[PDB]
């Protein structure tokens, strides 16, 4: 349940393979248009590894189809995020998220 | 035990320490001698460089001591259901007590000296509303013993010490204008909870200090822990003392006042209150010695505890010499039909054989010379 | 039934007797002993009386006839008989003192005692202190009384609470009256209701119950709040708190003026939104800074939060919810789900309200100590919505 | 639009500061949960920006101001400030080197005071902790009250606090320039909000020794200087601002007394070292005093025969001059002391003009300055200046009120500590926070990891200092303060924070004295205990007085009235519980009478001794209140001891009349075993409760009278009968099954057992005649028994090590005194 849809190319050559740490930059909104979280206002990048379901299983294929350097939209069905519990106080449940993530780069 | 105790070199630093840490401040800190309430309240007492103006401003905003003494009367007036533990109170209620005593043939002008030095003391005080706390702070224990009203009593004592008409003027005045019954409903239940010689605690205590306890780290030498048997004497004597200074220098207006209240709407006698306390003592002495009559000589621990009930019984005989003298009619009538005389005979009976017994051994003769002036 | 109560009691305004001597001129006169007198319960408005079927009880003044309640206090239980006295035109000579006469009291027809029952055994175990009250030919050494002074805020406020109950009660059975009675095209067939009466007595009692100005000294200010206290409590411990809630329960089953028109007609339905507006503010005032009313919630929350939709007294509502939120922690353990969702749906439907929001924020904590079921609900039936 | 729009839109404005009030309350008294749910509300990025944003309305920049330090720093705050009056000092090369004084040259009895706040503090302080606000972490499979507590939403700390600085010091610049327009409308608003976060974060130690000292300049350029820019002391701000310079000038004077500890702690870890020295060197010349001296080398090795806090209290009694004798240390030792009592002193200005030259001056002076300037009409800010006040005049005693709460611990046991810290700040942020399922689990795991640490075992000392014992005892008061009478909830939590009471006691005798001043606090809790099964609050009394002569000849009359109580309403009600659970109604309760029963068993009976002063008082007690004694031993209209027995028999056999009649719940509890049970602790009471031999040999006139009344109470023929009754014993049969009896639903050997006490202690055995007839109706089927039972299949059958017990704790032991 991950769309990935292009905002500005990247390398298109290098991709996260699994167990290779990602560093992306992310803002995130509810399908309405109700942002909910953001890497940038927190001006840190956020980091994760492929494969060890630290983020949600719909950042694990989003962010696998992105090269690095490339700034995708991805928007994650409710299955394939929270779901029906949801994030209590922050997402409600059954919700359709979308993220502006750019892959800065691998390490 | 004591063959094999482990030397001091033996143990572990931090051990050594703490052990180190305990006897510094019991032997150095708490030795040491700082006076420090005489300066703390003269500070307080001065006004800041204000009289540049001497304008219609001679309201005369409270001075820092002044404020102090508001603010502890704010919180005694509070509505509440319990006067809860405030240890600034009772840090700033010792350093007023403290400041204002400051005490072989001492001649008749540093007399009088020492008595307008003591009166001046008592002035920075009462003239701020020292007086009128130290009754709402009673009213607000509601008769509940503890710090707090041991600290309001040596307070009042302190401000009222030789018989400071100034002081009992204002108290008086502000208990009339008031009308509560909150004062007295508190003093009453006070004495109520004084303690009088308890055999049954005593003899708990002897077989306690018999079995000759230690602690684990270490080894105390038979802890003194709380005394169980008259453990509120220091307290029971404040409160007659209190009571004493309120009728000292025969002030008829207050001794008339403490039989009845007539604005309030009830009235609570404190003359036979007292009487009252006297009979549950007297009886605790006739007890105690009926433990002694059989035994030939009376030991330490049964002096000591002959010799604060008697330090107790003389307050109390003085507290009610203070409430009748002047004369005043109104206490010798009510002490003349009260269960005054009842006392009287059974002091009566416990100091003749006490002193027939005390004076047939030389030891006693400290203990025999306390019974004879309390008689 | 009379009983001899410790405890609370003394300081209720149930135990409160007013003398009545039988006479009206010079009435207010010294008590002497042996004179007849009337003693008159002041809450109830009955009269301690003597009958051949109950013995000891209180009767309506419809029933105290000289005979059944004519009572005196005498100083011993000798059977003096020496000669009717005869009442002087003035204050007379002072006798029996406020808290110093030991008073015997006697049925002045009967001669019998005033005394308790002694009462059986087996049932102390049920926690009964209370001795009934029963007159008896020889009774006890101890039944000699102490009669002591009331204060006359206290006397005051029974009074009041003995004309508010009658009042009150009067109006409720007259709402009972056309319950499930419409009247049609006609009068509503009954008695008018009390409604100027109710109005002006409801007015007085919410300046009555008023919180002391913050402009006051403190000394003054807490004298103040300690009386009001006190007079919260007197009120509520004869059931006038629950007297109010009877009040507004059958005003409540009419959802609009207009549909209380349907059963009590025009004239009294003009009133029927101004009453019942009356009553909340007057339920905010018996409750307002008193833990002990408050935590009468603790059983019947649903009844204010059922309520909250209410568009007649919307304001007035939502004040007695904040009141009773801000004083008992008790009711901040029985919050539900539904309750939160109730509260919230507040703002949803009147608008953007800060006191609604303060009604929140007083779930959260109360006296420093916070309850996590109620800051969880709270945040999740609120903030994820964003609407 | 705009949130600066709200400056005129003044409906809005009100709704949006109540909102950030609301946001303050959901996350209020840590709640971390909901405060990683606020950040992606109110971000990282907003809260900085309403920081700086200088035309913000007054409610908005107080309630963002408010908003950042209850989302980021108020649970970081509240726990480090718990562990601020507290002061364990490792003994680590870095304690060593503290002293009163920096190195200088001013004066030798005391050079100028450092800047408060600045230097080295060794104290332990358990680390902040926080988490990075994340919303797109996979949710945790973990169930709820299972995962581990929520941290605090992490914010950059450096960052912040040089932002905090920056604004301060802009602040008092721009009050300098007395602007008509000043940051949030008045002067209130601008550094209120500012001081409050300062403030926030000196506490927790944010700031460092540079910050520290750009902080004092602001306060006080001239005193605070090492060696318009007017300090806020004499700006002249609102009351409202001078509260919170108190709280400023408060952390400086804590800093001040933690640095007096830590120097006293330091130079105690010097002193010890040169003390031990110089005690094993006259050690080794005093093993060869014969050849100089007599008998009186008893004097002088009286130090080493004396407990070693007797030994250092005589080493340091050099003080007042006439103690110069029986001190043994070298003169250039008790200098060392005296030339640091010296500059404690001076450190604490005893003894030894316009600028104040130290903080102590500056505080006097400053708040005798305000009290002289107006009528200060805030009572926090009287109560908080009187209070700063006090201090400054009072330094010994200050430092001598906080000495009983520094402890001074190995640099090896800091990591376990450390561990122990963190797990006292759990439970002590458990004492603002209704009690539930979630931190039921925090509670009960924080109580194991303290029980799982060495230091808890070996600094008894240090546990009780810290009040380990009255916040665990805090909490659990309040679990059964709420609902005391219908129904207790979190039953685990109870029974963890009772069975480490328990514990506790157990420790050490001081452990026990100090659970023994809560006795009535714990009894008043202890009627509803009765509910809860496993540890109970009475169960904490009890173990608070076991196995202590001292306490229990310390126990007051009232708490023994207080169970007799409890025990005279267990023998006239029913369970309300049983009742709930289908069970007949019998009208008293043997279950919860039994468990008050076994407490006095406790408070009358110490180390193999009946304590007379407690068994005259249980047993005056017991008799005023007769319905103790259950429906048997009522007197009229009251079957006897060994009828009630033969009773609760007939109970226990029949169902229907001994239980619910529907182990099954578990914890089944059967009527005809609770009755038995009753009367058999009942019975062991008195037994214990009888007189010593040697006070009836002696002919105590009490004595005599207390036994006569027991054996008035329980018949001699009574007790034999209870002997004599058969006991059911495993049997084989049905393809060999062993048939054995339920011991919780019968009559047990344990019964027999209270019986023989009684008989014993009370009655006794002496003559020959009445010897023989006890063995061989009531001792022989019961050893015949036993001596059958020793086979293959029963031997390990749960009746025959009853019987074992049985024989070998009240049978034998009575036989072998009875072998003349």
């Amino acid at each position: 349940g991950v769309q990935v849809e292009t905002i500005s190319p990247g390398d298109g050559r290098t991709f996260p393979k699994r167990g290779q740490t990602c560093v992306v930059h992310y803002t995130g909104m509810l399908e309405d248009g109700k942002k909910f979280d953001s890497s940038r206002d927190r001006n840190k990048p956020f980091k994760f590894m492929l494969g060890k379901q630290e983020v949600i299983r719909g950042w694990e294929e989003g962010v696998a189809q992105m090269s690095v350097g490339q700034r995708a939209k991805l928007t994650i069905s409710p299955d394939y995020a929270y779901g029906a519990t949801g994030h209590p106080g922050i997402i409600p449940p059954h919700a359709t998220l979308v993220f502006d993530v750019e892959l800065l780069k691998l390490e | 035990a004591c063959f094999r105790m482990t030397p001091l070199y033996n143990l572990p630093t931090h051990r050594a320490c703490n052990m180190f840490l305990e006897s510094y401040k019991a032997a150095w800190i708490l030795t040491e001698d700082h006076s420090f309430e005489d300066r703390m309240i003269d500070d307080l007492s001065k006004a800041g460089e204000q009289e540049e103006e001497e304008e219609e401003v001679e309201e005369k905003k409270p001075d820092p001591l002044h404020q102090l003494v508001l603010h502890f009367s704010r919180t005694a007036l509070t509505e509440k259901s319990k006067l809860d533990e405030d240890y600034l109170y009772m840090a700033y209620a010792d350093i007023m007590a403290k400041s204002c005593h400051l005490e072989v043939e001492v001649s008749f002008e540093e007399k009088e000296m020492e008595k307008q030095r003591l009166l001046y003391q008592q002035s920075r005080l009462h003239t701020r509303g020292a007086a009128e706390m130290v009754l709402q702070m009673i009213s607000a224990c509601k008769g509940e013993t503890g710090a707090m009203v041991s600290s309001t009593l040596k307070l009042g004592i302190s401000i009222l010490n030789g018989g400071n008409a100034e002081v009992q003027q204002k108290m008086l005045d502000y208990l009339k204008d008031k009308k509560e019954v909150g004062f007295f409903q508190s003093i009453q239940a006070l004495m109520q909870t004084c303690s009088v010689l308890d055999l049954n605690a005593f003899e708990r205590q002897n077989k306690a200090e018999g079995l000759g306890m230690v602690n684990e780290d270490g080894t105390v030498i038979n802890r003194q822990n709380g005394e169980k048997v008259m453990a509120d004497d220091e307290f029971t004597q404040d409160l007659f003392r209190f009571l004493q200074l309120l009728c000292e220098g025969h002030n008829n207006d207050f001794q008339n006042y403490l039989r009845t209240q007539t604005g309030n709407t009830t009235t609570i006698n404190i003359i036979i209150c007292t009487v009252d306390y006297l009979l549950r003592l007297q009886e605790s002495i006739s007890d105690f010695y009926w433990y002694y009559s059989g035994k030939d000589v009376i030991e330490e621990q049964g002096k000591r505890n002959f010799s604060k009930a008697m330090s107790v019984a003389k307050q109390v005989f003085n507290s009610l010499t203070e409430y009748i003298q002047g004369p005043c009619t109104g206490n010798q009538q009510s002490l003349a039909h009260s269960r005054l005389w009842d006392a009287v005979v059974g002091f009566l009976h416990v100091f003749a054989h006490m002193m027939m017994k005390l004076a047939q051994d030389s030891s006693q003769i400290e203990l025999l010379k306390e019974l004879l002036d309390l008689q | 039934l009379v009983y001899y109560e410790g405890g609370a009691v003394c300081t209720h305004a149930r135990s409160l007797w007013r003398l009545e001597p039988l006479r009206i001129s010079w009435s207010g006169s010294h008590l002497r002993w042996g004179q007849p007198l009337r003693i008159r319960h002041v809450t109830t408005g009955r009269y301690l009386a003597l009958t051949e079927d109950q013995g000891l009880v209180v009767v309506d003044a419809c029933k105290a006839h000289t005979k059944a309640t004519s009572f005196c206090f005498r100083v011993s239980k000798e059977k003096l008989d020496t000669a009717p006295k005869r009442d002087v035109e003035g204050m007379g000579p002072p006798e029996i003192k406020y808290g110093e006469s030991l008073c015997f009291v006697q049925h002045v027809a009967s001669g019998l005692w005033l005394t308790y029952a002694a009462p059986d055994p087996k049932a102390l175990r049920l926690g009964v202190l209370k001795k009934k009250a029963i007159l008896h030919q020889e009774g006890h050494m101890d039944d000699a009384l102490f009669l002591t002074r009331c204060q006359q805020e206290e006397s005051q406020a029974a009074r009041m609470i003995h004309s508010t109950a009658g009042l009150y009660n009067q109006f409720i059975k007259g709402l009972d009256s056309f319950s499930g009675k419409p009247r049609g095209s006609g009068p509503p067939a009954g008695p008018a209701l009390p409604i100027e009466a109710v109005i002006l007595s409801l007015q007085d009692l919410i300046g009555y119950f008023e919180p002391p100005s913050e402009e006051l000294q403190h000394e003054e200010k807490q004298s103040k709040l300690r009386s009001l206290r006190n007079r919260q409590s007197l009120f509520q411990e004869e059931g006038m708190l629950s007297l109010v809630l009877n009040c507004i329960d059958r005003l409540n089953v009419y959802t609009t003026a207009a549909h209380f028109a349907e059963y009590a007609g025009e004239e009294a339905a003009e009133s029927w939104k101004e009453i019942v507006n009356l009553l909340y503010e007057l339920l905010a005032s018996l409750i307002r800074g008193n833990r002990a009313n408050c935590a009468l919630f603790s059983t019947n929350l649903d009844w204010v939060v059922s309520k909250l939709d209410r568009l007649e007294a919307s304001s007035g509502i939502l004040e007695v919810l904040y009141c009773v939120l801000i004083e008992s922690p008790e009711v901040l353990n029985i919050i539900q789900e539904n309750h939160i969702k109730s509260i919230i749906s507040l703002l949803d439907k009147h608008g953007r309200n800060h006191k609604v929001l303060d009604v929140l924020c007083s779930l959260c904590v109360c006296n420093g100590v916070a309850v996590r079921s109620n800051q969880d609900l709270i945040t999740e039936n609120l903030l994820p919505g964003r609407e | 639009m705009d949130i600066l729009e709200l400056s005129e839109r003044l409906d809005l404005q009100r709704f949006h500061s109540h909102t950030l009030r609301l946001y303050r309350a959901v996350c209020a008294l840590g709640n971390n949960r909901v405060a990683h749910a606020l950040c992606s509300h109110v971000d990282q990025a907003q809260l900085l920006h309403a920081l700086e944003d200088a035309h913000l309305p007054g409610p908005l920049r107080a309630g963002y101001y408010d908003l950042l330090i209850s989302i980021h720093l108020e649970s970081a705050c509240r726990s480090r400030r718990s562990m601020l009056s507290e002061y364990i000092v490792p003994l680590t090369p870095e304690t060593r080197a503290i002293t009163l004084f920096p190195p200088g040259r001013k004066g030798g009895n005391a050079r100028r005071h450092g800047l408060p706040g600045v230097g080295v503090t060794t104290s332990l302080r358990p680390p902040h902790h926080f988490s990075p606000p994340c919303f797109v972490a996979a949710l945790p499979a973990a169930g709820v009250a299972e995962a581990p507590a929520r941290l605090s939403p992490a914010i950059p700390l450096e960052a912040l606090r040089d932002k905090a600085l920056r604004m301060l010091g802009e602040a008092v610049r721009d009050g300098g320039q007395h602007a008509r327009d000043p940051v949030g409308g008045s002067v209130e608003f601008q550094f209120v909000p500012v001081l409050k976060l300062v403030s926030t974060l000196l506490v927790m130690g944010i700031f460092g020794d540079e910050d520290v000292k750009q902080i004092l300049k602001m306060i006080e350029p001239e005193v605070f200087t090492e060696e318009l820019e007017e300090g806020l002391l004499q700006m002249k701000l609102p009351e409202s601002v001078k509260l919170q310079m108190c709280n400023l000038l408060e952390y400086f004077c804590d800093q001040e007394l933690q640095h007096r500890v830590e120097s006293l702690a330091a130079f105690a870890e010097r002193y010890v070292d040169k003390l031990q020295a110089n005690q094993r060197s006259r050690y080794a010349l005093l093993m060869r005093a014969f050849t100089m001296s007599a008998a009186e080398t008893a004097r002088r090795t009286r130090e080493f025969r004396s407990p070693p806090q007797e030994q250092i209290n005589m080493l340091l009694h050099f003080k007042d001059e006439a103690d110069e004798e029986d001190c043994p240390l070298p003169e250039d030792i008790r200098q060392d002391l005296q030339d640091f009592h010296q500059d404690l002193l001076a450190h604490c200005g005893i003894q030894l003009e316009k600028k104040p030259q130290s903080l102590q001056e500056l505080v006097s002076h400053m708040v005798v300055r305000w009290a002289q300037e107006d009528y200060v009409q805030s009572p926090e800010l009287v109560r908080a200046m009187f209070s700063l006040l006090h201090r400054q005049y009072d330094g010994l005693g200050e430092l001598l009120r906080a000495l009983p709460r520094a402890y001074t611990i190995s640099p090896s046991s800091v990591e376990d500590t450390m561990s122990l810290l963190e797990c006292l700040g759990q439970i002590r942020s458990l004492l603002i926070v209704q009690m539930g399922p979630q931190e039921e689990n925090l509670m009960i795991q924080s109580i194991g990891n303290i029980m799982n640490n060495k230091v808890f075992y070996q600094h008894p000392n240090l546990m009780r200092a810290l009040g380990m014992h009255e916040t665990v005892m805090e909490v659990m008061v309040n679990v059964l303060g709420g609902g005391e009478t219908k129904e207790i909830r979190f039953p685990k939590m109870v029974t963890s924070c009772c069975r480490f009471l328990c514990y506790f006691c157990r420790i050490s005798r001081q452990n026990q004295r100090s659970m023994f001043d809560h006795l009535s606090y714990l009894l008043e809790n202890s009627g509803i205990g009765l509910g809860m099964q496993g540890s109970t609050p009475l169960d904490v009394a009890a173990a608070s007085v076991i196995d202590n002569n001292e306490l229990a000849l310390a126990l007051q009359e009232q708490d023994l009235e207080k169970v007799v109580s409890y025990l005279a309403g267990c023998g006239l009600q029913s369970c309300p519980m049983l009742l709930a659970k289908g069970y007949p109604d019998i009208g008293w309760n043997p279950c919860g009478g039994e468990r008050y029963l076994d407490f006095l068993r406790f408070a009358v009976f110490v180390n193999g001794e009946s304590v007379e002063e407690n068994a005259n008082v249980v047993v005056r007690l017991l008799i005023r209140k007769p319905e103790c004694f259950g429906p048997a031993l009522r007197g009229e209209g009251g079957s006897g001891l060994l009828a009630a027995i033969e009773e609760a028999i007939r109970i226990s056999e029949d169902p229907a009349r001994d239980g619910p009649g529907v182990p099954p719940e578990e914890n089944r509890v059967h009527l005809g075993h609770a009755i038995m049970s009753f009367y058999a602790a009942l019975i062991d009471l008195l037994g214990r409760c009888a007189p010593e031999m040697h006070l009836i040999q002696a002919g105590k006139g009490e004595a005599l009278r207390i036994r006569a009344i027991l054996r008035s109470l329980v018949p001699l023929d009574d007790l034999v009968g209870i002997i004599s009754l058969p006991l059911q014993i495993p049997t084989l049969g049905k393809d060999g099954a062993l048939v054995q009896p339920k011991m919780s639903a019968s009559f047990v050997p344990d019964h027999k057992a209270s019986m023989v006490l009684f008989l014993d202690r009370v009655y006794g055995i002496e003559n020959q005649d009445f010897l023989l007839h006890v063995l061989d109706v009531g001792f022989l089927p019961d050893m015949r028994a036993a001596a059958s039972l020793d086979t293959a299949t029963f031997s390990t059958t749960e009746m025959a090590l009853a019987l074992n017990r049985y024989l070998c704790l009240a049978v034998l032991p009575l036989i072998t005194k009875c072998a003349p």
